[PDB]
Formats: structure tokens, C-alpha cells, sequence
DNA sequence: GAGAATCCCGGTGCCGAGGCCGCTCAATTGGTCGTAGACAGCTCTAGCACCGCTTAAACGCACGTACGCGCTGTCCCCCGCGTTTTAACCGCCAAGGGGATTACTCCCTAG
DNA sequence: TGCACAGGATGTATATATCTGACACGTGCCTGGAGACTAGGGAGTAATCCCCTTGGCGGTTAAAACGCGGGGGACAGCGCGTACGTGCGTTTAAGCGGTGCTAGAGCTGTCTACGACCAATTGAGCGGCCTCGGCACCGGGATTCTC
């Protein structure tokens, strides 16, 4: 199963080498497209982490209100109950993760904020 | 004859909650916690003025006992308040 | 008198509410003036002599 | 008939008693055991209704907050059921020997 | 019958408020165990403001005071 | 000649007098100086209301008009630094905030 | 209960070592002291069972 | 690098002390963790206390008493 | 060719280290760590000689105080290896959070 | 049965732990007065005791099934040990910056 | 034998009508906070002395970093049984609530003796200085677990 799985995972790696060596422009053109769209993704999640931390913010009292609806009560609830609960430390992993996959964006880019303001 | 703050609580609420109505319950706790928070206050403001020898207490021993007690940004907010109230109140010229 | 920004000396346009700092634009709030150690706000003030 | 799985209902009991804010011990076992318990420190011994309510909310406290250190210390025994050494292990790490 | 004048599902009710799933049958006696050590740590105190008070009745404010000792303090009954 | 109190000359709705009278013969300093029941009257001022704001949204949390017990310990349970000013104390009937572990949860 | 815990290691000084001995084996002053951090006193020697090896 | 400055093997001095017979090695950084955030909750009611006393150097006596505010009082040092 | 079993010299210097009660802590380190920790608040900062002595005899207590803790922790999870969730429940159940 | 690794007995400065005098504040003695603690005496709240109806909660026996527990095979990651090397520590000299303290003063807080 | 249609039964919907039920506002009162006047002593300023502590030397040396062989310990996995969850029959003694009784909480009055306050006094405990032996340190031999 795992020799199998290295197979497929060498057969993609050749496929996108013969991709590189092909259409190299076209490559480049959609790791930059997904680079991009990794980057936007990983800052509206760092935006929501520093939206989340505002106690006057209105999702700060859309969590309290979500707590007392929690509170005043189902597999969707139990699902919503388990999914309100508080990950500094995983949303930590989750951008560390975020930014290993903009970094390989940026390798298969490659493969294929100032001061003056 | 008792003594009760509930008087100054219930328009401090009327201020931000005009339509909200009152357990007696609630203001037993919150008469115990003013009361409490009185309490650690004014003696950790007399620990610290026995240990500077000086007879005296006046805004800064507090001040300081406010730093000692309260979470950063809550010190930071009421010694905001208190130094707006302190400043206010001594602009009687 | 003409009133400046406490923390570059440029034209102050705006003043914080909690530590009456006046400050120049966004950055500067929220880099200097916002997110500042408690005390250094009375020796800022102390240049002008407004603490 | 249609049954529940053991552990179900359970979790629906969980979060009734979790909403529901009322007393859980009788009230007058509960006074026969703080009067035969205060009898033996002195004798003749009156009490009072909201003393009666204040040791109770106390000691209703004191149970709940042990029990979800022993239900945490159990969890992290890699088990579910639990057990009394870990009530003595809860004990032990709180400090109260 | 006083010492188990608390009933078997009682501790089943601080149980289920605690948010346990499964408990055991020998608990019950060791419950009842650190029952009797927290209130005689809790009466002693309380009966030593009591007759400091020249009183041979507990009110409500010995007991909070004993409370108030060890740092488990409760709020509503302060006045 | 007849001029109001202290507190709102110091713009407060807490009693400035009486925390004077309660910090002079509360025996905690021999000498007491001016200043100090203002701002620890400001103090209290500040704590209060913060207090009733987070009772006030709570009891709009629930759809009802009076504050519960139940308000208050949800209010400060809920938020953090109250948390850690209230950890030591139990509030008189306030109960204990929902939680389930994600093991204990039938996971399947 | 120092004098003691000093006659019994053959030392005729007090050193804070035997105040710690003197203080922990007493269960009352124990629970007296148990919020009370010494200075150049050391632990107890207590040694698991679990963690003690071989058999018999 | 100067966070660096606790060693490896004084950590295993610390472990040996508690009696412990196998470590393993994400104890070290996990206790530098703990440790971090311990001595500066005590760095931060030492300094204040030397701020109010109009002093720009700290002591053995306003560091026992952090200690004797918070709750493990120690002796030797004086207070 | 004389080679020692692994623990038992861990536990003869557990032994060692019971009798002794010296300071285990580098001075000049730990001096290092606690002006680059006290610099961020008001700098040019003095320090006295028996400030960084109460300061090692804290540390210390505290270390030695978490890690019988955590040894019953791990002696009760039926290991003899400790971890990272160990120095949690300690750190949860002893009440630091 | 051997071997590191201990415990135990004897010589060595030493430098840090007991006396001793000088003496300076701080404990002791006496008188005065004005109030607070103690005792007596008083009025009613509130705590104890018991009877009786209702019934929801609790005990007890029966069984069924997940879950605590016993055993097992395995990576493998911690543990003992040799080899650099790198910073910790001890001896010391000099500065100067910061704490202690004296000394008058006035204002603001006690009454 | 099954299905469709019709008739009866019942739910309900929304404004009533009585009709309590627990809340927020309009008058006394008394006592304690505020204004005004006096005193004295507690911070406040500041200068000066001296002491310790922050850098900077340098050697040297226990000790940390690093790499390497090996061995039990933690990891998941699988089976055996029983203990806790579920359920219904059968108590029972909690809960309400009602009444009766009386201790004891609580307020007031009055007194007088304990204690703050003040002035004089004598002695004893801090401190600089002086002197010497307990213990750590070092050297070498007995002794005990471990392999």
C-alpha cells in the first residue's frame, strides 16, 4: 500500500517534471495563480486570528451569543459544540502549515510591506 | 440603620441598560464584590505604605496596589479613569 | 499655539482619548501609540509640560 | 421497541443537569448530617437556614470542581470509567493530603 | 443512617453536573470519605466564631467568614 | 456659600465621602491623604460598570429583562481577565458552564 | 526538633539542611508550613517502589 | 542566544533531583517553557515594587516580598 | 568490558543528588537571563548579589515542586518515562493557568 | 568470582562562629482623664418540634453489552561512554553612581 | 378481500372576560457629609559621604556538545469476561404547610476601670573588635552491589 502510494506520488512528480519541461510558462503561470490564492487565504485566516482577539468586536458577541445558544440547548449541534472550542495553538499549526504550502506554491513557481510608504 | 451601594449600582445600570430589571440576589453578590475588591485594594495600598515608612496614603500607593491587583489591561483602563476623574476633580481653581 | 504630534513631531491632527497623546496618522497609533508601556505616556507629556 | 445506544441519553442527562442550575443534595439529610457533624465540637448548637444553603452551595462546589479533576485525571489515563486512585491522585497534585 | 444520609444517585446528580460519562460502585464511600474531611475542616472554623461570638447559634455570617478563611469564598451572602 | 459633593466634582456616581469614611476608620493608615477615595472611587466606578455591561448583554443573551444569578456567572466565567480576578470564588447559584471533552464525544 | 535533627547526623551545628529535616517530618508543622519554600534545605529522600528495580 | 543560557545537564541536575529514573528529551524545552513564564510573573511585581520605592536597583527585599504577595514566602533572605 | 545497566547509575546520583542540596543552576547564565528578561520594562537596571540567590532558591523549589508532581503524574499514567501531556495535568490539576 | 564505587579513619589551615566592652536610645514607672467593655435589663424575631397528605424519588432484582484488562510483537529512541572545546569561575583593581542621612520648611491633613 | 367515500369527532384560532401577580413611583427624617477655622509635624528638597557593583582583565578546568552502540519501554492490536447502564415493581420518607412554643438575638442604659498620654529615668541589646576550633578538604584503606 505504501509502495503503491510512493509509485503514484513518483509517477506525479514525473508528470509534473514532463509539465515543466513542456508548457514551462503554463506551470508557472498556475503555481503563481495558486501561490496567490494561498496568500489570500492565509491572510484573511490571519485576519480573522486578530479579529478574534478584539473582546469588543462583534464576533467576540457572536461567540457569546453562540456559547448561551450553546448553553440554552443532535449530531450538528454536538459537531457546532465541538467546533466552537478555543485552538490558539492549532490555529498556530494551521498557519505554520499554511506557510509550508505557499512555500511549495513558491518552489513550483520557481520549478516552472515596504518601507517606501 | 444598614448600609447598601444599591442605589449608585442601579443608576450606573439605568445609564447603559435603561429597560433591565433586578434580582435582590444580584445585588447581594455585587455588594460583596464591590465590598471585596474594596477590601484587597485598601490593604495591599497599606501593606505597600508600611513599606515605604510613610504614614500617609494618597493617589500613587493606590495607584500602584491598582497595578499589583488588576490585569494589564483593566490597570491600564482604571488608572485611565482614575487619573481622568483624579485630574478633574482637581481642577477646583 | 499650533498644536504637533507627540511622537515625530509633525503636524498632529489627531489626540488618543485614553492618554491625550496627539498622534500624526493610522501607523503611528497603532505601532507607537496604541500598544505603549504604561509611564512612558507622562514623560512624552513631559516635553511640553501637560502632565 | 426502539432502545438508545448506552452513552446517548447520557450525553442528553449531561446537558440537562448542565443547563439546570438547581440543588442536587435533600435538604434535610443534608442538616441531619452538619447537625450530628457540629454536635461533636460543641452541644446545644442552633443553625440557620442561609447557613444551611451557603454550606451546602460550598461543599456542592468543592464535588463539582474535584470531579472534573478526577474526570480529567482519568481521561488521562487513557481510560473513560473512573476510579478511586483517581480520586487520590486529584487529591495529591490539588495539594489537600 | 446519617453519615449516608446523602443517597446513592446524590452523587450521581455532582456527577453528571461535573460532566462525567462512567463511574464506578467504590467511589461512593470515598466521596462520602472527603466529605467528612472538608466539613469538619469547615465546622471547626465555624464553630470557633461561633462561641468567640458568646452566641450557641450559627448564623450567616460565621459560616461565610469560614469560608473566607482558606480561599474558597462565596459571594451572595456577604451582608 | 452651599456647594454639592465630591464625587460630582470628580464627575462619579459612587459615594467619594463614604470610601473616605471607609478608608478613615477602616484603621488601614494613620493619616489619609485627598486624593485617594477619588480614584479609588473611580476605580470601583469603572469595575462596576464593566460588570453590568457583560450582566446587562448576558440577560440579552437570554430574552429576558431581569439579571439571574445565572448572568453574572456566565459574564464572568465566559471572559478571561475576570476570569483570573474571579477564580477563587463561587458564585451563589450560578451553575457550571457547558463543556464535553472531544474523546468522551461519540466520535465513531 | 533542630537540636535533634542536629544530634542525630553527629553535626553540633545547625545548618538550614536540618531545619528542612526538622520541619518535614513533622506532619502538623508540615501542613503548617506547606506554603513555606527554605532556603539550602534540599527534599526528602523518597524513592518509588515502582521505579525501585529487580525483585526481592 | 543568550536564552541559551540554561544547560542541558543542569535540567538533568533538576530532573535527578525529583527522582526520576528515565527523562526524555522534550522535557528540557517543555520546562524552559514553564520556566519563562514563571520568573517573569515574579520580575513583574519586583520591579514595581522598586519603582515605588523611588529606586533604580532591586534587592533581597522587595523580591520576598513578590513572593510573600503571591504565596510561597521564603526565608532566609530576610521579611 | 564492564558495562552498567541504563538507570541504575541514574539512580545511584538520584541518591547522590538526595544527600546533596547545592545549587544546580549556573550563576552567571541565569544572571544573563534575568537582565535580558528585566530590560524590557525600564532599562539601566541595578541589581543586588542576594536578589539572583533568592531568585536560584525559587526556580529551584518551583522545578523540584513541579517535578514530584509530574512524577506522580507519570507514575499513575503506568509509565516510567514522563511527557509533555504529564507536565499538562500537572500544570492543570496543581492550578497555574 | 572481579570492579567501580562507595563508606570510613586520620592530618590541615581557616575563616567564620563565640565573648566583651561602650554606650545610646528604648523599655520602665508614675499620674490623669475620658471614654469603651461589661453587666443588667428589656422587647419580639425566629429557631425547634410534630402531624399529616402527596408522591416523586429511591432501593432491588434482572440482564446485556461495550470497556477494563491481560498478553504480545515491535521499532526506536533514550542511556552509558569516549572526545573536543567552550564558556564558567576565581583573584583582583579601579570608578563612580546610587543609597543613607542629615536639616530646615511649609502645607495640609487631624480635630 | 381490499379500497374509496362520507359522516362524525375533535382540534384550534383568536379575541374576549375576569382576574390576580409581582413590579415601579410619591412622601417623611435624621444623621452624616460638607463648609469653616486652628495646629503641627510629615513629606520634600538637597547635599554629602561612602560602598558596592558593574566592566575588565586572564588562566584553567570542570563540564557541555557531539557522535556512537545497544536494550528495555512505549506503541497498537486482539481476545475474555464483567460491571455499569437500563428497566419495572415496590416502597418511603422528602416536601409543604400548618401550628404551637419559647430560647435567644438584639437594642438601651449606666457605670468605672482599663488604657492612651505625658514626663522623667536607667539599662541592655546592638556593634566594633578580638580570638580560636568544627567542619570542609585531601589522602588512603575497608566494603558493598553489580556484572
Amino acid at each position: 500500500e505504501k509502495e503503491r502510494v510512493a509509485k503514484e506520488e513518483e509517477e506525479k512528480k514525473l508528470k509534473e517534471q514532463q509539465w515543466r519541461e513542456t508548457d514551462l510558462n503554463g506551470w508557472i503561470k498556475d503555481k503563481r495563480l495558486k501561490l496567490n490564492k494561498l496568500i489570500k487565504r492565509r491572510k484573511e485566516k490571519l485576519k480573522l486570528r486578530d479579529e478574534m482577539k478584539d473582546r469588543k468586536s462583534q464576533v467576540s458577541q457572536n461567540r457569546m451569543k453562540n456559547l448561551a445558544s450553546l448553553a440554552e440547548d443532535n449530531d450538528e449541534d454536538w459537531l457546532i459544540y465541538t467546533d466552537i472550542t478555543q485552538n490558539p495553538e492549532a490555529f498556530e499549526e494551521a498557519l505554520e502549515y499554511e506557510y509550508k504550502d505557499i512555500v511549495e506554491l513558491e518552489r513550483l513557481l520557481l520549478e516552472h510591506y515596504d518601507w517606501r510608504n | 440603620r444598614k448600609e447598601t451601594y444599591s442605589s449608585y449600582i442601579y443608576k450606573v445600570l439605568k445609564q447603559t441598560h435603561p429597560d433591565t430589571g433586578i434580582s435582590q440576589k444580584s445585588m447581594s453578590i455585587l455588594n460583596s464584590f464591590v465590598n471585596d475588591i474594596f477590601e484587597r485594594i485598601a490593604t495591599e495600598a497599606s501593606k505597600l505604605a508600611a513599606y515605604n515608612k510613610k504614614s500617609t496614603i494618597s493617589a500613587r500607593e493606590i495607584q500602584t496596589a491598582v497595578r499589583l491587583i488588576l490585569p494589564g489591561e483593566l490597570a491600564k483602563h482604571a488608572v485611565s479613569e482614575g487619573t481622568r476623574a483624579v485630574t478633574k476633580y482637581s481642577s477646583s481653581t | 499655539a499650533k498644536k504637533y504630534c507627540d511622537v515625530t513631531g509633525l503636524k498632529g491632527f489627531y489626540k488618543s482619548p485614553t492618554n491625550n497623546i496627539r498622534y500624526h496618522n493610522a501607523e503611528i497609533y497603532q505601532l507607537i501609540v496604541k500598544p505603549m508601556a504604561p509611564g512612558v505616556d507622562q514623560e512624552y507629556l513631559k516635553l511640553r509640560g501637560a502632565n | 421497541p426502539h432502545r438508545y445506544k448506552p452513552g446517548t441519553v447520557a450525553l442528553r442527562e449531561i446537558r440537562r443537569f448542565q443547563k439546570s442550575t438547581e440543588l442536587l443534595i435533600r435538604k434535610l439529610p443534608f442538616q441531619r448530617l452538619v447537625r450530628e457533624i457540629a454536635q461533636d465540637f460543641k452541644t446545644d448548637l442552633r443553625f440557620q437556614s442561609s447557613a444551611i444553603g451557603a454550606l451546602q452551595e460550598s461543599v456542592e462546589a468543592y464535588l463539582v470542581s474535584l470531579f472534573e479533576d478526577t474526570n480529567l485525571a482519568a481521561i488521562h489515563a487513557k481510560r473513560v470509567t473512573i476510579q478511586k486512585k483517581d480520586i487520590k491522585l486529584a487529591r495529591r497534585l490539588r495539594g489537600e493530603r | 443512617d446519617n453519615i449516608q444520609g446523602i443517597t446513592k444517585p446524590a452523587i450521581r446528580r455532582l456527577a453528571r453536573r461535573g460532566g462525567v460519562k462512567r463511574i464506578s460502585g467504590l467511589i461512593y464511600e470515598e466521596t462520602r470519605g472527603v466529605l467528612k474531611v472538608f466539613l469538619e475542616n469547615v465546622i471547626r472554623d465555624a464553630v470557633t466564631y461561633t462561641e468567640h461570638a458568646k452566641r450557641k447559634t450559627v448564623t450567616a455570617m460565621d459560616v461565610v467568614y469560614a469560608l473566607k478563611r482558606q480561599g474558597r469564598t462565596l459571594y451572595g451572602f456577604g451582608g | 456659600k452651599a456647594s454639592q459633593s465630591r464625587s460630582a466634582k470628580a464627575g462619579l456616581t459612587f459615594p467619594v465621602g463614604r470610601v473616605h469614611r471607609l478608608l478613615r476608620r477602616g484603621n488601614y493608615a494613620q493619616r489619609i491623604g485627598s486624593g485617594a477615595p477619588v480614584y479609588l472611587t473611580a476605580v470601583l466606578e469603572y469595575l462596576a460598570a464593566e460588570i453590568l455591561e457583560l450582566a446587562g448583554n448576558a440577560a440579552r443573551d437570554n430574552k429576558k429583562t431581569r439579571i439571574i444569578p445565572r448572568h453574572l456567572q456566565l459574564a464572568i466565567r465566559n471572559d478571561d481577565e475576570l476570569n483570573k480576578l474571579l477564580g477563587n470564588v463561587t458564585i451563589a447559584q450560578g451553575g457550571v458552564l457547558p463543556n464535553i471533552h472531544q474523546n468522551l464525544l461519540p466520535k465513531k | 526538633l533542630a537540636g535533634n535533627a542536629a544530634r542525630d547526623n553527629k553535626k553540633t551545628r545547625i545548618i538550614p539542611r536540618h531545619l528542612q529535616l526538622a520541619i518535614r517530618n513533622d506532619d502538623e508543622l508540615n501542613k503548617l508550613l506547606g506554603n513555606v519554600t527554605i532556603a539550602q534545605g534540599g527534599v526528602l529522600p523518597n524513592i518509588h517502589q515502582n521505579l525501585l528495580p529487580k525483585k526481592s
